[PDB]
């Protein structure tokens, strides 16, 4: 059971970037995937979630209207599309599982990928 | 939107000390509080879910507890590796809100 | 053989709304599904498409970042989620499928 | 993003006339043009500049929908659409009042 992320780097402001979150050991159809962000001096901040079975989504106010989540259940992977990037989006981004439909909170997390807005 | 307030924001302590961190919810969360450890360089790790359940594999020196309102994480005998930041979270309603974090420096 | 839309209504600017497009007589895995909208006194504007077999999606620049199109292949139903709604997203939204042979009845979305 | 340009925006004809709508495109779309009618949901009429009184035809670098004998049930807005490439794009529509 593992979550592995890719896609983080130096981004021009107003630019866009796609983070991905690949799963091993469980099927993302069975669960929600969440994205959570750690901006320096702002702790941990919930960003978004997706229910891959029907692609239903929820977004935090800080990113609503700019970021979207997508999922491919065949490749067992979820994608955070980041449009219209800003300075405040600079953070380490993690994906996590909502274990047992939230009963186990975020019981699995990926390593993180740093998004820098240069 | 539920506000999770941690206390204190930071603390110092020596190996072997007991340390308690406290989390308070602006509204009822019927026992749905989780605690995470994030060591510098690393992704957060779940320690406690639903206030006092210990996640399999996590050392029994970590303990969660409730009294309402309020929520408490205790590390009963601090090890060298336990230097990290600790975050509470309510997983009662969406969105999942985090506490500010408490940096434990050891 | 048809698309039936539901969802939609009145919502405030900045709000969120979801639309539904249920297919009959065919399986949406087998094809692409689009959403096309028609603002009051403007033509038709293509907004998004999905290939449900693999959740491959595209969006019009008009709605990139604010809209999500998805599918439950098992319900044989596609969805359009909209957030951070603008007044100028007010429109009848149509559900369609691939050259668009079949179209849903249309559902009004008013952002007032 | 290829433009579809429809002519005209509106027209009034008598319930019996033949009427012709034109559609022009900003890039080559081969023969991949459809005409839709909206009264009500859109209904495909012609796919691929010909295939179904409603007659579709390419005139050089211009597509035309022609309604040989307007009936009062044909009171609608007609749109042209290119299905040549992505994104699909449509003209502004031409309302036909009878």
């Amino acid at each position: 059971v593992q979550l592995v992320e890719s896609g983080g780097g130096l981004v021009q402001p107003g630019g866009s970037l796609r983070l991905s979150c690949a799963a091993s050991g469980f099927n993302i159809k069975d669960t929600y995937i969440h994205w959570v962000r750690q901006a320096p001096g702002k702790g941990l901040e919930w960003v978004a979630r997706i229910y891959p079975t029907n692609g239903y989504t929820r977004y935090a106010d800080s990113v609503k209207g700019r970021f979207t989540i997508s999922a491919d259940t065949s490749k067992n992977t979820a994608y955070l599309q980041m449009n219209s990037l800003r300075a405040e989006d600079t953070a380490v981004y993690y994906c996590s599982r909502w274990g047992g439909d939230g009963f186990y909170a975020m019981d699995v997390w990926g390593q993180g990928t740093l998004v820098t807005v240069s | 939107d539920i506000q999770m307030t941690q206390s204190p924001s930071s603390l110092s302590a020596s190996v072997g000390d007991r340390v308690t961190i406290t989390c308070r919810a602006s509204q009822d969360v019927n026992t749905a509080v989780a605690w995470y450890q994030q060591k510098p360089g690393k992704a957060p790790k779940l320690l406690i879910y639903s206030a006092d359940f210990l996640y399999s594999g996590v050392p029994s020196r970590f303990s969660g507890s409730r009294s309402g309102t309020d929520f408490t994480l205790t590390i009963s005998s601090l090890q060298p590796e336990d230097f990290a930041t600790y975050y509470c979270q309510q997983h009662y309603t969406t969105p999942p809100t985090f506490g500010q974090g408490t940096k434990v420096e050891i």
